[PDB]
């Protein structure tokens, strides 16, 4: 007849050794069919055998049919740990404050365990409110392998696909904490990020490890600032100073209720669903607690229960949970690292809505913003590097500044000149340096190189010299249109297949270019015979390609229609020559890099063709390109 | 002095404990015992979870092992018993070594984060298949999958597998756990064109799926079937298809070699961390520890690179999610409802045993995989050729110049015979046809063909508001669905390849000029340059060539000097070099070239010029196209291509002329 439920309760930490003992489970609400029987016990710090041994030391044959947990302790790992044990017994466990509130991996179904912390997907949602509340609209994601991730990317992603706004999501980031860096890697990706709003997710113990290194990256400062999960603030009693200031984030209040209230809210839950299931089965939830032996027969039953205590109701507040075992919709609190080690409230949130208190402004050219660096090469006559007069120590004339790591270079040149021409009209300020690996992009298996390296590093916004245009490049970065009439060609002393083999004319015919361009990666993709065969008559430089032009030991060269055509017009004697008109398979011209589709972009279009808008490029030509020879015309 | 560091396992028998011991013994025999020594430390399984996980917080951790290694049990509970030790040691960070659990669920770092196994998991199975796959040639195959995290990361792995190549997820069934009867979703499964199936379960599972597919009779030859270990194991043997494809991991069921093997790398991995510097030891006992152990990481990245590629196992080298790389596989037949060894893979690489291969039902070698085609084309003389049938009967026995009878196709297509136009049931032979049918033989679809109405390929045209109606012609059809696939000499343009697929080039070709030779310098000439009322150059209206010269910005004044006086079609275009109405004629080289061949009063100058090529065109959903390249580029490489031009173009008489 009396059907008396069996009960039981730990508090942990409580700062306090004679930790508050049995300060509730005075009859409250008794109305309820099941009275309760509890037992209380506390531990001091926490461990897995210890857990594990206590819970099942007071299983016995004691039969206890749920149990509430609660700590002082910022830990993670615990609530796994419990519920792992509710995955043994079946029998319910939940948790208060801390880290059994903290989030968890996702519970599996069978099992049985609950968590009054806040949901990971409303978590996201609140920090989303958050965001929007101050219209930060664009931000990027640091997230680590623990769990719950891609639970949140898939909610963040869900949350924000919704809304009209024209949000942007620039960067989502996962890292290892396992495999702990030498590499710094963590430093690495981070150092890459512009971002103005960060979403951190991870351990409380990662954060710190992830601050620092943001400290040293610098991302803490000056504008961006941070927005974090449940999980890192925890309990909030104890905040190491890694933590940057002007870090936002949400958490459960201690203030509104105190840790017995709360307890008492677990109590009613369990007794509440105890309640409710026997007014459906008129059943004992009672079952036998030990773990050791096998689970107690009809403890298999027990699968309504979950499904009876997913949503509970007491003192006109809900508990209703979520499938995974949060909480629906606790009461939340929008708190702030304020200066020193406080942590001040900022917001109130509840259910579907937010409330937050502070109005405005919370804790340099008009028209146009940053700078520019460029890196080039040297070709003749296009872009030149000379050697500036150690007497004047500086550069002279036309000639600009361009650094080299192996030493100050002057560059002066084609490139220089339509360079400079377009830095007047755009009205923009720029730094020049010389490339060091691989000079014009070239590919080695998977990976780039050359100054498309440091364009794809941005080490490099624009990439400027003779550089020709292809597929690829265009493909991974947006191209200036062409300026000049160029491409493949050929040079000369005096379709055929002539090219396609050698072999077919008995004596040994001869022709080749410089590796590592565009030129013979074109080759190499279209006619592979000749790639192959003319490996052999590949040359160092194009002095040096000229010098088995010229000396003999070589018939033929190819090489850029431009180079070949300003060659043909220079030469200490008209020994050489272009090919019929000149007139290039391959047609292309010379463009300049720039990252992708954001960039300046159209804007330097235009004042590449007001250039020769004004008729400049004709006497730039005249001056720079125009030869000597090709004069006989 | 010696430093005693220890080492920790549960293992299935206490005989399996003294090998560990003995190992752990060759291994400090082996390496310095000056400077460091192993001890070694190990439990036989316990009946629950929990008994175990108090032992490696007692018994093991109370010892300060620097690992643990663990085994399947005797009697398998549930699955994935060694989930417990994961947990356990990952709180502590304290790095697992699995022998026995190829289970899958342990690949993801997230929730087992101290995890590496001396096995590849079930899902890892999938590189086999690919590699099967890609020998084989199918593209197309079907994916059954229980449902779970064990089915869903096999469908994972071979789809990113996949995700290198075109995605192919050619069809993708899931069925969940325990259900006895699975028939609907097979029949769901025959609908798909696709003939090779792949499959995932457990053993029960996989009984109720051979069960449900022979009652369909999925077992039966045109059928593949590849699978998990699991899958022919067990009662599963006993139900299980004739003919079946299947694999089984080389030392999986020994725990011992991989014992003296984990153990050798865990040497090899402390020697090699005890040269690092700001080492701790693992937390003493569970009992009062909070606080994870720092070094626990570095000693699962150090071991994760740890090579010793020697070892009794096979190559040793670990994933990122800590998972065993380059192990191997032997595949195993049904043959005579019996399992056999049909070949071993080992590394990368498949290796071929001398037995015979066996397919489902009677094959001596059988490998086949993977309902209509509506094709159409237009009258282009070089590559189609049209003939009405005589009366009733079909085609002519009319032979190539080689001796071979001319091959030839139905065809509905325009009629300007009668004065009414008609689609007329027509005789239509040609380069594409035989290609068609080469492909038809090669490929799993039937052909029937009908020319289109509109005498021009395609054109965009009509009516101005929004976008409105669509081009003209074949295209048209195409996009219509009036035809599904396109068969002709269609010049490839990207105007026309934003709308549709297109495949490999048969055929490269450019624009050149005809004008008779019996007494144009470029593609730029003076002469068209320097155009003339009194020289005429032609083309067709509406013509690609015509698109070239509308696109083009930079021609873009030469169009007009064409566009007056345009012929409608080809024979007529020809007609007039040839009436000598008309100087010059301006077409594409393959459809020319044959024609100055034909007859020679007529002569082609120039470089071809707009190079480009011809291709059959398909709208890009459909992914018969992916074949048809791929199927394309296998008739260049063998000179199919080559010798159809050698018959189809005459070469007979002509020469350069001056």
């Amino acid at each position: 007849k009396h059907p008396n439920m069996d009960i039981a309760v730990i508090l942990v930490g409580t700062t306090e050794e004679v930790a508050i003992k049995d300060v509730h489970e005075k009859d409250d609400f008794h109305h309820l069919p099941v009275t309760p029987r509890v037992e209380l016990v506390t531990m001091q710090e926490s461990d897995p055998k210890s857990i594990i041994t206590r819970i099942c030391d007071l299983m016995s044959d004691k039969k206890v049919q749920g149990v509430v947990f609660g700590d002082d302790t910022d830990q993670e790992a615990i609530a796994q740990i419990l519920d792992f044990i509710s995955v043994q017994t079946l029998t319910p466990i939940l948790g208060i404050h801390g880290g059994s509130s903290m989030i968890m991996a996702d519970k599996e179904e069978a099992s049985m365990f609950f968590q009054f912390g806040p949901s990971i997907e409303q978590q996201a949602s609140v920090m989303l409110n958050i965001m929007e509340e101050y219209d930060w609209y664009i931000f990027s994601i640091v997230t680590t392998y623990f769990p719950g991730y891609q639970d949140f990317e898939n909610k963040v992603r869900s949350t924000i696909e919704n809304s009209f706004v024209g949000w942007e999501l620039e960067e989502v980031i996962h890292l290892d904490m396992s495999l702990d860096d030498i590499d710094s890697k963590i430093q690495n990706q981070l150092k890459k990020l512009q971002s103005p709003v960060i979403l951190l997710y991870c351990t409380k113990e990662e954060a710190t490890y992830i601050f620092e290194v943001a400290h040293s990256v610098g991302l803490t400062g000056y504008g961006f600032t941070w927005i974090v999960p449940s999980l890192v603030a925890g309990d909030t009693d104890t905040v190491p100073d890694e933590f940057p200031t002007g870090l936002i984030s949400v958490s459960y209040d201690e203030w509104d209720y105190d840790l017995p209230a709360r307890v008492r809210d677990g109590i009613a839950i369990i007794t509440t669903a105890a309640s409710t299931m026997l007014s459906e089965h008129n059943s004992i939830p009672q079952s036998k607690s030990s773990c050791n032996n096998i689970q107690e027969s009809r403890v298999y039953e027990a699968h309504m229960l979950k499904r009876y205590l997913i949503n509970v109701t007491f003192e006109g507040r809900d508990l209703s949970f979520s499938e995974d075992g949060y909480q629906m919709h606790p009461k939340l609190v929008i708190i702030l690292l304020n200066q020193e080690r406080k942590w001040e409230r900022v917001g109130k949130y509840k259910d579907r809505s937010l409330k937050m208190w502070p109005v405005f402004d919370l804790y340099s050219e008009e028209h146009k913003d940053e700078h520019l660096s460029i890196v080039t090469l040297e070709e003749a006559p296009f872009v030149i590097v000379e050697d500036v007069d150690p007497l004047s120590g500086t550069c002279m004339r036309n000639t600009v500044p361009c650094r080299k790591q192996i030493i100050k270079r002057c560059c002066k040149g084609f490139c220089i000149d339509i360079l400079k021409k377009i830095a007047k009209t755009v009205k923009f300020t720029y730094d020049l340096y010389l490339v060091t690996n691989g000079k014009h992009g070239k590919k080695i298996n998977g990976v780039w190189n050359g100054m498309i390296g440091e364009v794809v590093t941005k080490r490099a916004y624009m990439a400027v010299g003779s550089l020709t245009i292809n597929e690829e490049r265009s493909e991974v970065v947006d191209f200036s249109v062409p300026f000049i009439e160029t491409g493949i060609s050929v040079m000369v002393s005096r379709s055929d297949k002539k090219f396609q083999r050698p072999n077919d004319f008995s004596p040994a015919f001869r022709f080749g270019t410089v590796p590592n361009g565009s030129t013979e990666r074109n080759i190499r993709n279209n006619y592979l015979e000749m790639h192959s065969y003319m490996v052999k008559f590949n040359q160092r430089s194009v002095q040096d390609a000229l010098l088995s032009l010229k000396s003999g030991k070589l018939d033929a060269f190819i090489y850029d229609a431009a180079v070949l055509n300003y060659m043909a017009g220079r030469d200490e004697g008209c020994k050489l020559v272009t090919i019929g008109s000149g007139k290039v398979f391959a047609t292309t011209g010379y463009g300049i890099a720039i990252q992708k589709d954001s960039g300046w972009k159209r804007q330097v279009d235009l004042a590449i063709l007001q250039l020769f808008g004004d008729g400049e490029m004709e006497e730039l030509e005249a001056l720079w390109l125009t030869g000597i020879c090709h004069n006989e015309k | 002095d010696p430093k005693i560091v220890n080492i920790g396992a549960v293992l299935s028998t206490k005989k399996h404990e003294q090998i560990f011991r003995e190992a752990v013994n060759q291994a400090n025999f082996f390496h310095f015992t000056r400077k460091i020594q192993l001890n070694a430390t190990s439990v036989t399984h316990r009946p629950n979870a929990i008994q175990m996980a108090l032992s490696v917080c007692e018994d093991l951790i109370s010892s300060q092992v620097y690992a643990i290694l663990v085994s399947h049990p005797p009697a398998p509970t549930d699955h994935l018993t060694p989930t417990p030790i994961s947990y356990t040691a990952g709180f502590y960070r304290i790095p697992v070594i699995g022998l026995t659990t190829r289970m899958s669920i342990y690949s993801d770092k997230s929730i087992h984060l101290s995890f590496l196994r001396t096995v590849p998991p079930y899902s890892h199975q999938a590189l086999v298949w690919f590699e099967m796959m890609r020998l084989f040639n199918w593209n197309h195959v079907i994916l059954i999958v229980s449902d779970d995290h064990e089915g869903r990361a096999a469908q994972k792995k071979l789809e990113t597998l996949l995700e290198e190549k075109e995605s192919k997820a050619d069809k993708v069934l899931q069925f969940e756990p325990g259900t006895k009867n699975l028939t609907a979703l097979l029949l769901e499964a025959k609908e798909l064109e696709a003939r090779v199936i792949i499959l995932s379960a457990s053993e029960d599972d996989a009984t109720a799926v051979y069960k449900s597919a022979a009652m369909l009779d999925m077992t039966g030859a045109g059928y593949v079937w590849l699978v998990g270990e699991r899958e022919i194991s067990g009662s599963a043997l006993r139900y299980a298809p004739d003919g079946i494809i299947g694999l089984q991991l080389i030392n999986g069921k020994n725990e011992s070699a991989h014992i003296s093997d984990a153990v050798a790398v865990v040497a090899q991995a402390i020697h090699e961390l005890f040269e690092m510097e700001q080492i701790t030891d693992p937390p003493r006992g569970c009992v009062g520890n909070t606080n994870i152990w720092k070094t626990g990481p570095l000693f699962k990245r150090v071991l994760m690179s740890s090579k010793y590629p020697d070892g009794v196992t096979g190559r040793i080298e670990f994933n990122e999610d800590g998972d065993r790389k380059f192990a191997q596989y032997s595949i195993m037949n049904l043959q005579n409802r019996k399992l056999v060894q049909v070949g071993i893979f080992d590394g990368s690489y498949i290796i071929q045993n001398d037995r015979k291969i066996i397919w489902p039902g009677g094959e001596t070698e059988r490998p086949q995989g993977y309902t209509r085609l509506k094709i159409v084309t237009i009258h282009q003389e070089p590559f189609v050729y049209v003939r009405p049938t005589t009366s009733d009967g079909t085609c002519r026995e009319e032979y190539t110049i080689n001796g071979d009878p001319i091959k030839k196709v139905i065809c509905n297509g325009p009629d300007e015979t009668i004065p009414g136009r008609p689609t007329v049931p027509q005789c239509c032979y040609g380069f594409c046809v035989d290609l068609l049918i080469k492909l038809a033989r090669e490929m799993d679809f039937t052909y029937e063909v009908h020319l289109v109405a509109d005498g021009k390929f395609g054109t965009q045209e009509r009516v101005n508001n929004s976008n409105a109606a669509a081009w003209n012609g074949m295209m048209g059809e195409l996009l219509s669905g009036q035809a599904d696939m396109i068969v002709a000499p269609l010049t490839i343009n990207n105007e026309r390849a934003q709308y549709i697929e297109f495949s490999k080039p048969f055929k490269y070709q450019g624009l050149t000029i005809l004008v008779k030779k019996e007494i144009i310098t470029g593609i730029n000439d003076p002469r068209l340059r320097n155009p003339s009322d009194k020289f005429i150059y032609a083309t067709v209206k509406q013509s690609s060539v015509d698109i070239y010269f509308r696109r083009q910005v930079e021609l873009s004044t030469m169009y007009r000097h064409m566009e007056k006086h345009n012929y409608e079609s080809a024979a007529e275009a020809i007609q007039a070099v040839r009436d000598n109405k008309l100087h010059a004629f301006i077409w594409d080289s393959a459809v020319l070239e044959f024609e100055a061949s034909q007859k020679c009063d007529l002569v082609t100058t120039g470089e071809l010029f707009f190079r480009s090529g011809f291709g059959i065109g398909m709208r890009k959903d459909s992914p018969w196209k992916q074949e048809v390249s791929l199927n394309i580029l296998k008739s260049h490489e063998n000179g199919f291509m080559e010798e159809l031009d050698k018959t189809w173009v005459r070469y007979q008489e002509c020469d350069s002329r001056s």
